[PDB]
This record gives structure tokens, sequence and C-alpha cells, in this order.
RNA sequence: CGUGGAAGUCUGUUAGAGUUGGUGUCCUACAAUACCCUCUCGUGAUCUAUGUGUAGGGGUGAAAGGCCCAUCGAGUCCGGCA
RNA sequence: GUCGGGUGAGAACCCCGACGGCCUAAUGGAUAAGGGUUCCUCAGCACUGCUGAUCAGCUGAGGGUUAGCCGGUCCUAAGUCUCACCGCAACUCGACUGAGACGAAAUGGGAAACAGGUUAAUAUUCCUGUGCCAUCAUGCAGUGAAAGUUGACGCCCUGGGGUCGAUCACGCCGGGCAUCGCCCGGUCGAACCGUCCAACUCCGUGGAAGCCGUAAUGGCAGGAAGCGGACGAACGGCGGCAUAGGGAAACGUGAUUCAACCUGGGGCCCAUGAAAAGACGAGCAUGAUGUCCGUACCGAGAACCGACACAGGUGUCCAUGGCGGCGAAAGCCAAGGCCUGUCGGGAGCAACCAACGUUAGGGAAUUCGGCAAGUUAGUCCCGUACCUUCGGAAGAAGGGAUGCCUGCUCCGGAACGGAGCAGGUCGCAGUGACUCGGAAGCUCGGACUGUCUAGUAACAACAUAGGUGACCGCAAAUCCGCAAGGACUCGUACGGUCACUGAAUCCUGCCCAGUGCAGGUAUCUGAACACCUCGUACAAGAGGACGAAGGACCUGUCAACGGCGGGGGUCUUAAGGUAGCGUAGUACCUUGCCGCAUCAGUAGCGGCUUGCAUGAAUGGAUUAACCAGAGCUUCACUGUCCCAACGUUGGGCCCGGUGAACUGUACAUUCCAGUGCGGAGUCUGGAGACACCCAGGGGGAAGCAAAGACCCUAUGGAGCUUUACUGCAGGCUGUCGCUGAGGACUCUCACUCCGGGAGGAGGACACCGAUAGCCGGGCA
RNA sequence: CGAGUGGCUUGCUACCACGAUGUCGGUUCCCUCCAUCCUGCCCGUGCAGAAGCGGGCAAGGGUGAGGUUGUUCGCCUAUUA
RNA sequence: ACGACCGUAUAGUACGAGAGGAACUACGGUUGGUGGCCACUGGUGUACCGGUUGUUCGAGAGAGCACGUGCCGGGUAGCCA
């Protein structure tokens, strides 16, 4: 079975959902963790310096 | 008795399964009543259909050579 | 390269873990203050999934219900005793000191009160030989002479289910089922049939270990494969 | 002679799973792995839904360097980086 | 699809009728996920729709989802998170242990709802009727109360009970047909309340020494049959429910086979087949309360995922509609659905192409190769070789039969079940379509079922049982972590870890020199600390003494890595190839030689065989069975071929409509020669050439597509190896700290482990921190 | 021994193309060459005849089917002018 | 757009001791190629006619479907070898 089109057919699982904390559809409902703001993982907001060019 | 294995597995394997299963299926003398009515219930488990005596014993034989020693001493 | 199979093991993932949630009970010797006064009636005989052998359900005088490492010839109704004054019969459990010399014992304690360590597998048995005020010599199933504290408890008789290993599995399916009840990844792929990246014996145009199999004891995990610290190999000589 | 109904047993497009040949059709496709016929397994080491675990020099691997979201002899994203 | 008609400015495709068709585990019915308003109504056609559109999943506006008893909610599952504790430089990091919480919407467990009616759209939710559960309140009964039962359970075979359905019989109601008198539909009615009880178990009687009983196993003086009795089932029967409902009407009655559902018997495990909440136990009356969230629609060849209205992918239940037949098979047909696998019109419709039918004579001559195609086929009877692990081979092979009609026999309680008989009789053909093996032999490989390169490899590769070796007594071996800690392990040598070989059968020779591992070791070598000498008012530093593991040295070991020759009648470097097998999937020479087979055989098979360069768990030989595995032979068959023809369907061509892409330095009607960086439409010389268009099969544009995969180059990259360079983990070992009292020894008080505890074991060791030596592609 | 022709073999060179000029064998279909195997016309003969052997002109036409091998090549069989 | 071969008469002749054994010429045919044609033979012929299996239309009659004829038998014109 092909990894392409024939494997896209089984994609009806819901994972990432609208986040209670940040409002982004990044709250993984199976992990109970937001991939965007880190809600469910940390009290502090998810943020990294690599999200921008080093001298900015 | 290893006729279920068809023409598969080879002599040794099925000759042993036949011997072992033959002695396993034999009429066994119950340690209670004394009647030849003990039948295997599972792995190492035996039971008399007469008096219902359920007991432990060899995996395929109700008594093992090592078990028959425990008495003598 | 990549970590070899033996290294994935230690991580304890599902694939390598035992079906503990499917195991019945940890067969340990019952505790008694002293004086012995403890007896129970065998209420049932069950199949132990962790050991592929029969385990006896007992109900003690103080209304205590627990599974026991059943020796051979233990039936329902049978009365078992556990303590210093426990009658010297099969199925009973008393400290080695009270057990007569030259008597087959099973579920032997390593340190007094640990609940039994040695001789527990199907049909095996330890052998009490020498007595003393300090050390009771037991001959374990491997043939090793083990000097023990005479206060170490141990059940009389040989373990039930003996001769289990006498019948061949015959087919892969039969092994498959047995394996599913143990903490073991099966089947087994020979290292020699893998890529060099995956195992010390991997690679080559034809399958053969690219080095001698006997490895040093000091070899690091990831390289300690084949014949570990083999004192010798082969049958001849 | 009958009874019995065993089997990683047999035939089988039962359901289901698989994928031998046609090097057929297609090859700006219906489709970034499709179509048709043929073929294999089909009570078991079987197939399957959902839930769940294992994470990148790490998993997972009946081992093909296979697979880990069209990405694998070391995933993906951004950063290092002009 | 067609003919009429409807609506409209406009109609091939929007609607009505008729005719004609398609779908039958789906193209029908109910849903999970997922979508999210796609649902209904009205008004539209700028957008979207493979053409058109009055239509629409499109555009816009309105409307639409009603619950004590259907889900959620509650419970617990693999498992997850949080808090505490501990680690960590630290945390949003990390394992354990505690506590708490989370974790199941079709498909785990679970208090309770049925029938009808109603809407454009909801419906066990609203309405009508009837019913039920829980909590609480009051009243009465009640003092029992929680032990126990239940929730609650694997795979295979099977009996009994039994509803729906289906069919048979007959009656009633209605329809159809019209030579007959047959054919179709209907003949209804729930939850709930009451009641009945088979199986299982037990009790009394009875008194079997051979009887009772089963589909089968089985039962019995430890008490069989028989007789009586307690307990005890259905989503079943029966009565109510019901001058409820429903129907135009009738508004049935019996039977068989029986899904569901109920209840038993047997067999299997080196496999043992959840838990908890909850219910029961434990009465009745009356009354109150039963909130909160979900509920539309699609659920797919247009509502989901795949950029699309995608020929792909996507779970559950309807598995019992009729004929057919072994059948949930074919084929045909209901119920229900559809003509939207959504562009049409025209040409006897050419060439050419896709898919296919039939081909006389020959019959594999085709080809690398029977690739492709064909042959065979169901069922019954007869019959069946070699070989074999005695199972099998085997449907071997081969031969015969096969319909319809009439009248019957046998088995069975009977079937609308099965097996046969006699007579008659039609065809070219009776498994008449459909369904439905071609057969045999030799050789190689792997024993077998199984696994694999999602997307060029299904194989001889991986796996397997079996064989074997290695490590470890558990405070273990092996493995993960920086640590706190953890897997194996609810495990204990009949264990489980690490490897090899790969069913059975016959076997598995010799070699320990090298490398690897391991044991030993007088002596040699072997670090740091401490100690000793020199040096320095001290220090650096130089030297000595003792000496751990390690090495030297000695031994063990090849089912460890591997080896098994040359010369002569010992040399290397240990031995010098044993059984076997052999021109091999290993043999260069090579198409080896002989034979078989053929007209002819680099093929195949057998024999020989000095083997370029076979050979014994780097397993040797051999082998029944099995195989989408490699090679060869035969019978049969045939358009593969001789050698091609005609036909069928869809395209192709013409017409309406819709409407891309690839590609493009320029010029360009070319041809023959030459020339040129040596492979020119374009240069030179000739030749030829009026322009434009249609169809074709592809000679050329070193055609289009891709900064060549091959080769080289770069003080380029990566993956992999090792006795490459250098380092880093890890293991072993000495030493210092923890660390104490009296080169060997006692002790208990730190510390460790066992123990519920008391206490027991061990003990200044071990652990841990630090340093030193050795090993160290495990890793950079 | 000596002199040459060709450009089918092989070797040599590294001129051409590495932002690709798709392999061998086979097949199918078209044109050509002569260094002629057959066929036509000839000369010589160790030419009686018959059958051959050697040579000359000559490219009109022909040169086929099969067994092993992927083979080209080649070996083999039966037909053939 | 025709290439080539076999056979007969020549002739059992010329020639030769014999064995053996021609030619010119005139005829008949075969093969390969070529162009055309279908009276004849053969193929096709999902025009057509018949037989017949399963199922549906109640039976009969007469029909649909079984893939673009369910299958089997015969086959006109035409096109063909
Ligand atoms: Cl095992
Ligand atoms: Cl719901
Ligand atoms: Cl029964
Ligand atoms: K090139
Ligand atoms: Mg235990
Ligand atoms: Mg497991
Ligand atoms: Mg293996
Ligand atoms: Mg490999
Ligand atoms: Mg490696
Ligand atoms: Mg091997
Ligand atoms: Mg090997
Ligand atoms: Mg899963
Ligand atoms: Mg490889
Ligand atoms: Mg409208
Ligand atoms: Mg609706
Ligand atoms: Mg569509
Ligand atoms: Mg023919
Ligand atoms: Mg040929
Ligand atoms: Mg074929
Ligand atoms: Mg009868
Ligand atoms: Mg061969
Ligand atoms: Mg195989
Ligand atoms: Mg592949
Ligand atoms: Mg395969
Ligand atoms: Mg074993
Ligand atoms: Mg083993
Ligand atoms: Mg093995
Ligand atoms: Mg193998
Ligand atoms: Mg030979
Ligand atoms: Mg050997
Ligand atoms: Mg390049
Ligand atoms: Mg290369
Ligand atoms: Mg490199
Ligand atoms: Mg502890
Ligand atoms: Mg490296
Ligand atoms: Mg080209
Ligand atoms: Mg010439
Ligand atoms: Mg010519
Ligand atoms: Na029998
Ligand atoms: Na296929
Ligand atoms: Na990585
Ligand atoms: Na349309
Ligand atoms: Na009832
Ligand atoms: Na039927
Ligand atoms: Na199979
Ligand atoms: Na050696
Ligand atoms: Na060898
Ligand atoms: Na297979
Ligand atoms: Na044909
Ligand atoms: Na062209
Ligand atoms: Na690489
Ligand atoms: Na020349
Ligand atoms: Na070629
Ligand atoms: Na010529
Ligand atoms: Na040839
Ligand atoms: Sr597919
Ligand atoms: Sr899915
Ligand atoms: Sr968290
Ligand atoms: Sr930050
Ligand atoms: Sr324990
Ligand atoms: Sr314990
Ligand atoms: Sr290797
Ligand atoms: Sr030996
Ligand atoms: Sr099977
Ligand atoms: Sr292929
Ligand atoms: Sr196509
Ligand atoms: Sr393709
Ligand atoms: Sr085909
Ligand atoms: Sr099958
Ligand atoms: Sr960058
Ligand atoms: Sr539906
Ligand atoms: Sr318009
Ligand atoms: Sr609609
Ligand atoms: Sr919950
Ligand atoms: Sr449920
Ligand atoms: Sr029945
Ligand atoms: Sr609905
Ligand atoms: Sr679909
Ligand atoms: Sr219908
Ligand atoms: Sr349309
Ligand atoms: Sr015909
Ligand atoms: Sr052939
Ligand atoms: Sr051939
Ligand atoms: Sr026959
Ligand atoms: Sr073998
Ligand atoms: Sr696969
Ligand atoms: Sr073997
Ligand atoms: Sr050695
Ligand atoms: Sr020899
Ligand atoms: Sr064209
Ligand atoms: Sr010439
Ligand atoms: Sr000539
Ligand atoms: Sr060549
Ligand atoms: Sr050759
Ligand atoms: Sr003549
Ligand atoms: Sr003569
Ligand atoms: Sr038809
Ligand atoms: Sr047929």
């Amino acid at each position: 079975t092909g990894a392409g089109t024939p494997s896209q057919g089984k994609k009806n699982t819901t994972t990432h959902t609208k986040c209670r904390r940040c409002g982004e559809k990044s709250y993984h409902t199976k992990k109970k963790v937001c991939s965007s703001c880190g809600f469910g993982k940390s009290a502090k907001r998810r943020d990294y310096e690599w999200q921008s060019k080093a001298g900015e | 008795s290893s006729g279920r294995f068809g023409a598969r597995y080879g002599r040794v394997s099925r000759r042993r399964v036949a011997e072992i299963e033959s002695e396993m299926n034999e009429d066994h003398a119950c340690p209670n009543c004394g009647e030849d009515r003990v039948d295997r219930q599972g792995t190492g488990i035996w039971q008399c259909s007469y008096c219902d005596y359920k007991f432990t014993g060899g995996s395929y034989k109700p008594e093992t050579p090592g078990g028959k020693t425990v008495r003598r001493s | 390269g990549r970590r070899i199979q033996g290294q994935r093991r230690g991580r304890g993932t599902s694939t390598f873990r035992a079906p503990s949630h499917r195991y019945k009970a940890d067969l340990e010797h019952r505790k008694v203050e002293d004086g012995d006064v403890i007896a129970g009636t065998v209420v049932d005989i069950e199949h132990d999934p962790a050991r592929s052998a029969p385990v006896a359900a007992v109900e003690f005088e103080d209304g205590d219900r627990r599974l026991i490492l059943a020796p051979e010839g233990v039936g329902v109704g049978d009365e078992l005793q556990v303590g210093v004054s426990a009658e010297i019969a099969p199925g009973n459990t008393l400290p080695l000191a009270e057990i007569p010399e030259g008597v087959p014992v099973c579920n032997v304690e390593s340190s007094p009160g640990d609940g039994g360590k040695f001789a527990r597998a199907s049909g095996v048995n330890a052998q009490l030989l020498t007595h003393d005020r300090n050390v009771a010599v037991v001959k374990l199933p491997s043939g090793e002479m083990k000097r023990l504290d005479p206060q170490c408890r141990a059940t009389i008789g040989v373990v039930a289910g003996g001769g289990r290993t006498d019948k061949p599995f015959v087919k892969a399916g039969n092994k498959h089922h047995k394996m599913k009840a143990r903490g073991t990844k099966w089947p087994n792929v020979r290292g020699v049939a893998m890529n060099a990246v995956d195992h010390p014996f991997g690679g080559g145009g034809r399958q053969h270990p690219g080095k001698p199999k006997s490895i040093s004891r000091n070899a690091p995990p990831g390289r300690k494969v084949g014949d570990i610290a083999s004192k010798r190999t082969g049958r001849g000589g």
C-alpha cells in the first residue's frame, strides 16, 4: 500500500484543537499539551529565541 | 495420536508428542478413591472425575520421578 | 552504529516488559511471629501465567486467602502448615533448621524472611544435606552447594509441573503463545543476519561473525555479544 | 465397521487480508503508487476498529538499512546562517 | 436512455407519465469517526458544476435539533496527568514511592420506555395511550443487614428450549391474468404486569452386582433406573395491556426449518482467557423531584482524508427477501435506491489503438522462456503408480455415468431432506448457461504454515521447531539512566540472558601455531598514594623500595575467529581434508568425456570427475510433505507461429459546447555532397522548391523531459570498517575520603542488606566521592 | 621478401559531446556496397563424358526453415539453384 | 515485375572399354515475388433461423437478462486467402 494518497484515507483522528489558553488550534487533545503556547506543560508561555533571527 | 500433524514436523517431534500425550491420556489411579479416573485439567493440574480430588502433579503425568522421591524420605 | 537489541531492552518499553497486569500473585512465604500455629486448607489449584505451572489457593485459619508455590501432589482439601512446629510433610513450610537432612525442598529463602528465592520453576527442587547450629548446606537445582542460614524458610517437596520441558514446542505458534506470557521479545534474529550498523556481527557478503565470538567480561554494553567471557567453547576436549 | 471431529490441514473472489504474471491499461493519470484479468492466505505466528506506549544517533524492526505523517545509510521545524 | 407533457425569455440532461434499463454486503436501511449547517423553505444564476440549467451540496435571506428511562455524565482498562518526596547547575527535565484525578459517545461495565400520531425541517425528545427506574417525603409493614450471589469473562465441537424470517397446508380480505386456473399482496397489535418451565444442582423413595443414558463423552451400592419433591430460563408460550393503536378490507389457524434470545454436555493450553462502580441480598401506599451537555444533515464513484463534486483510502450492524445451488458462490428477480461511476450530435462508422469473439490445414514451427491465450472443470461410480517421516503421495493417472417425463422403492417424525428402481422419451450437446483442476516425470533450493524491501526485488533472503555453545545462585548474569532510579521480575537454573546453527534421517574428522576468551603463574615487567635517598632553610625535580589488575610465561578451549598445503619417499605455520559430495546456483580451462533424448540439444538428466578455487552446526550428505521459488522432458490444448481474415464494443474522423499543458535565441520549402571543435535546415557548391489546409505512422531537429546515475577531479559531504591518527564513555584494578575499637588477624559503632517488629546477616569491606594503571570502533 | 587497398576486427590517441547523442543481442522496415554463394555470359584444366577445380565480366533477382546458447560468433540437422 | 527450379521429349542418345552419361530445342509444371478478383473451396458473418440451460413476466403463447451473441447448431450479402 502506498504511503501517499491511499494512506491519507485513514486520517480522521483529532489531535490539535483550539487552545483554552492561547486560542490557537495547537492543543493536542490526546497529550493535553499545547504545541504553540505550552499550555498543559508549563505555567510560563512557550517561547524560544530561535523564533527570530539571532540579532533580532 | 500425532496424526493431526499430518506429514509435518518429522519423526522425533511427533513420536514424542504421541508418547507424552498417550501417557497423559491414560487412566490414572486417584490418590483418594484409588479409581482409574484422573484426567488432566491443565498444565500440571489433575482431577478425579469420581471424587473430584483436584491436585498438582507433572505437566503431562500426574506423578513425576522426582515427586515419587518425596515420599521415601 | 545503532544501539543493539540488548540495549533497547534495558529501556523497559512495552515490547520488552512482562505482562505483569496479567499475572496472578507473587508467591511468597507467609509471615508468622513464632510458635507455628498456622494452618490453611487448599481451596483450589490454579494455573500461574508467569511460571507455566500450577499454583495452589489456600485459606488460612485467620481468614487469610492467598496463592501458594504448590509442590507436587497437593490437592483440594489438603491441610498445609507454616511455622517452626509445622509437621514434616510435603507442602508444609518450616525453617531449614527444622527440616530433616536428605529431604527435597522447594521455594528456598536466600535470607530468612525474604519469602523464598531458590527452586521455584517447574519440577525442580533443592536438596537439604548438612545441618548445624550456624549453616545448613543446600544443593540447588543447578548442582551448586549453597551454604545458608538455618533460619531460612523453605517448602517441602519438589515444585509441581515437573517434566514440562520434556515435550517439544513442535511449531513456532506454540512458542509464540508461551512467549506472549513472558517479558521477552521474540522471535530471534541472528546478529550475523543483520547490518554492521545494527550489530557487531553484522555485515559481509556472506553471514559469519567478522571476529571471534568469545568476548571479554570488561566489554562495554553494545559490544558484549556472542559468547560472554566464555571459559571455553565447543563440545570436544 | 461405526462413533468422534483434531489441524500454524485442504478447496474456496464468504467476510477479510495479501500481491505472482500480464513486464497489459495508465504514465501532462481517475490516482505524486491508480485500473482490469490472473494469482496467494483465508481457525490463526490470522485479520481488524478505537484507545494506549516507545522519539531522532534515539524508537521500532520474523533484518529489506525496512519503517517513524508523499520526508530516512540518521524525521520534521526554526535557529546557528548571509 | 426514449416518446409525450409540465414550467420558463431560454430546456438533451429541472419536473410529471409511459416505455426501456442499472444496483442486491450494495448504488438499499441504521450508524462511528471526521465535516459543520452542507438539513428545510423562499428568491436567484455573477461564482462554482468536466457541456446546458429554469436545477443544485452554488449565491442570498429566513427557518430548523425539544429527552428522568438514547448517548454523555458514573466506573474502572492499557495507561496519563497533578501534588508531595527525591535528583538536577537548573527547569517547562527525570525514574520510584505515596495521595488525588484523568482514561471507553459505533465496540468494556452500567437503574429505568414501549406503541402510535404529528412537521417543510426534530422526535423512545413534541402530542396521545400505556409503562418503568431512582432519590426523597409522609404512612404502614420492618427490625432483619451481610454473608453471599451478581456485575464477570478464553478457544474448538455439540444437544436441548426457542422468536423473527422463509416455506408448506387451509380459510378469510383485496389485486392481477384471461383458452388454462393459476399468480401476487394482506390476514396486525408493543413495552410492561401476571403466569408457565426445560437444563443444571440437590432432597426423599427406591435397591440395580449389570443395568440406566448420550450426537458424543459417560453414570452407579460412596446407591443405578423408576416414583415423589425443593431450586430453577428465554428478547419464548400463555392471560391481561387492547370497545389502545393500526388497516380499504379481512383483521387466520396449524406445521416444518429455525437468526435472535435461553440453558446444557464435551474437548484444548509449556497459552489460563480484565477491573471497578453498581445491582441482588432487603416489603408496600401515596406524593414530590429527576437539573446539565449531545440530538439538523452527510456518512461517500459530490457533505470524511487524499490541493478537486479524485475510478484511491475509510470502522460497525442489517449474514435469514425469492429462484438457484454445498454455499453469505454464479446467474436472474423483489423490497428499497438510481438513470449523477453526469457533455452531447453525426458518418455501415475508413487507417490506426483499447478491450474482445470466431478462424480452414498444421500444432510451439513462435519466444530467453508456451509470455499471452487456450485446455481441464461440478457430482456419483470404478480405479489409481514411484516414493514416504506410514501422516501422506491422491482429486495421482485412467475409465464410465449425468436431461426430461411416468409410476415407484428405501432412510427418517418429517422437510418445500437424502439415496436408489422400472418404463417412456428429445438434442449435435443434459455440471447444456452459470458455476467449475489441465495432467505426468526428472533436477536445484528452502524442511513445513509464517516474514520482507509502504512506491521496480516475495526469493534460495528473515523467522521457525529442533541441535549447540556461552554467562549467572538472584545483593546474580544481561540491559537503561547524568542522578534520583529502572527493564528483565507477581520471574529463580525444568530459569532467562548472549550467541550460533536451522524440521526429520545418517553423521559432524584432524589442528590451540596466530587471533579471541578463560584459568594459572616461581620468576620478569607493571601507575599513583604513602614510605626511603639526593636536592631545596621549604618547593619544583632526580632516584629507590614495595608492587594491583594487565602483559611476558604456562595451561584449557574450534558446535571461538578460522585452517586442513608445497615438495619428497619431512618445509611453512598447528594440522595437511576423514564421511561424504563433486564440471556444482562452487569448475577457469568448458559446449570437459561417455551415455540418455532429439532430424539436429552451449540446454536438461545419469555416469566419470585429478575439485582453477567442494567438504562437515563458516555444518556435510540426504530427504517424504509443502511452494505465485530456478532449470528440463512428455500427453493434452491452442491464432505464440506458418499468415493472416472477418466481426463486436469504446475511441479514432465530421458537428455544437467546454477548453488546458509540454515547448519556443533568431531565421527556417528542403535534398545531395563538401566544409567546419572531427555528427550542419542556416557555411560552400550544386540539385530541388507556387502558396495554404486535412489525415497518418514517427526518419531527422545528435527531438522533449532531468546542471550525467557511469569515469575522473575537489587539501567536498555522509554512512560503514579496522591491529589508521587522536580522543570519549564503559569494565577491571590500586590508592585517598567516608573510616571506628583491639603482612596477617579479632571486633562493633559508622555504612549496607534481610526482617512487620524484635532482631538477623555483613562490616570498616561494600556503596558513593576522588585519582591512578589496563582493556576499551561501544561512541566522537 | 617486397608493394599496397580497405576501414568489417583489435589496438592507439583523447579532437567532439559529461545543464545525458539511452546498452548488447534480437526484431521490424527502407536504401546501398562488391571483395559474387546461386543464377547469366565467358577463359583455363591434371577439359572424353558426367561431376568438378581455378579464373574473368557481372550487384538484375535470390541467398530460405530449424536444435543448444541472451548471445554476436559458432556448433549441429534436414531441405536448397 | 518478374527471379529461379523440377520434370518430359531430345536419349539410355553424343562421349566412354565399361561404369556412367550430357546438349540445342520444344513442351508440362513447382517455387519466390507481383498486381487484381470472389464463379468455385475455405474463414467471418454479436444480419438472420433453430435447439437448449438458469431466472423473471402466473402457465401457455411471446419475451428481457446471463457483456456488450448465455451457450450450442446452420449461415446470406460483403469483406477476404
Ligand atoms: Cl521458552
Ligand atoms: Cl448519541
Ligand atoms: Cl448433551
Ligand atoms: K555525452
Ligand atoms: Mg512470588
Ligand atoms: Mg510480550
Ligand atoms: Mg534466528
Ligand atoms: Mg542484509
Ligand atoms: Mg559496529
Ligand atoms: Mg550460513
Ligand atoms: Mg554462517
Ligand atoms: Mg493501535
Ligand atoms: Mg545491503
Ligand atoms: Mg426552487
Ligand atoms: Mg430527517
Ligand atoms: Mg461526480
Ligand atoms: Mg486453427
Ligand atoms: Mg526461431
Ligand atoms: Mg499464464
Ligand atoms: Mg419411512
Ligand atoms: Mg544445474
Ligand atoms: Mg520457504
Ligand atoms: Mg518494492
Ligand atoms: Mg511469494
Ligand atoms: Mg531449547
Ligand atoms: Mg535452544
Ligand atoms: Mg534456535
Ligand atoms: Mg536459511
Ligand atoms: Mg555430470
Ligand atoms: Mg567441525
Ligand atoms: Mg554533470
Ligand atoms: Mg560510483
Ligand atoms: Mg568523509
Ligand atoms: Mg530494601
Ligand atoms: Mg568511527
Ligand atoms: Mg536521439
Ligand atoms: Mg569485379
Ligand atoms: Mg540492387
Ligand atoms: Na477410529
Ligand atoms: Na497484481
Ligand atoms: Na537524527
Ligand atoms: Na448531465
Ligand atoms: Na412472559
Ligand atoms: Na436460499
Ligand atoms: Na497455510
Ligand atoms: Na590456535
Ligand atoms: Na573449509
Ligand atoms: Na509461503
Ligand atoms: Na484472434
Ligand atoms: Na519524427
Ligand atoms: Na552515506
Ligand atoms: Na590503407
Ligand atoms: Na539491438
Ligand atoms: Na546480383
Ligand atoms: Na542457431
Ligand atoms: Sr488498492
Ligand atoms: Sr482512522
Ligand atoms: Sr506537564
Ligand atoms: Sr523562553
Ligand atoms: Sr519475591
Ligand atoms: Sr517481601
Ligand atoms: Sr559479519
Ligand atoms: Sr571433537
Ligand atoms: Sr489453514
Ligand atoms: Sr515483472
Ligand atoms: Sr485507462
Ligand atoms: Sr506507474
Ligand atoms: Sr490479458
Ligand atoms: Sr484457501
Ligand atoms: Sr540558515
Ligand atoms: Sr444512512
Ligand atoms: Sr445564465
Ligand atoms: Sr438539498
Ligand atoms: Sr471519568
Ligand atoms: Sr457502551
Ligand atoms: Sr433446534
Ligand atoms: Sr438523525
Ligand atoms: Sr468508496
Ligand atoms: Sr425495484
Ligand atoms: Sr453536467
Ligand atoms: Sr459462427
Ligand atoms: Sr517450444
Ligand atoms: Sr524453438
Ligand atoms: Sr473422468
Ligand atoms: Sr538440509
Ligand atoms: Sr508490507
Ligand atoms: Sr538436521
Ligand atoms: Sr589459543
Ligand atoms: Sr578424500
Ligand atoms: Sr499522430
Ligand atoms: Sr566492380
Ligand atoms: Sr555463376
Ligand atoms: Sr558485435
Ligand atoms: Sr564461443
Ligand atoms: Sr533429362
Ligand atoms: Sr546404366
Ligand atoms: Sr444480450
Ligand atoms: Sr462450459
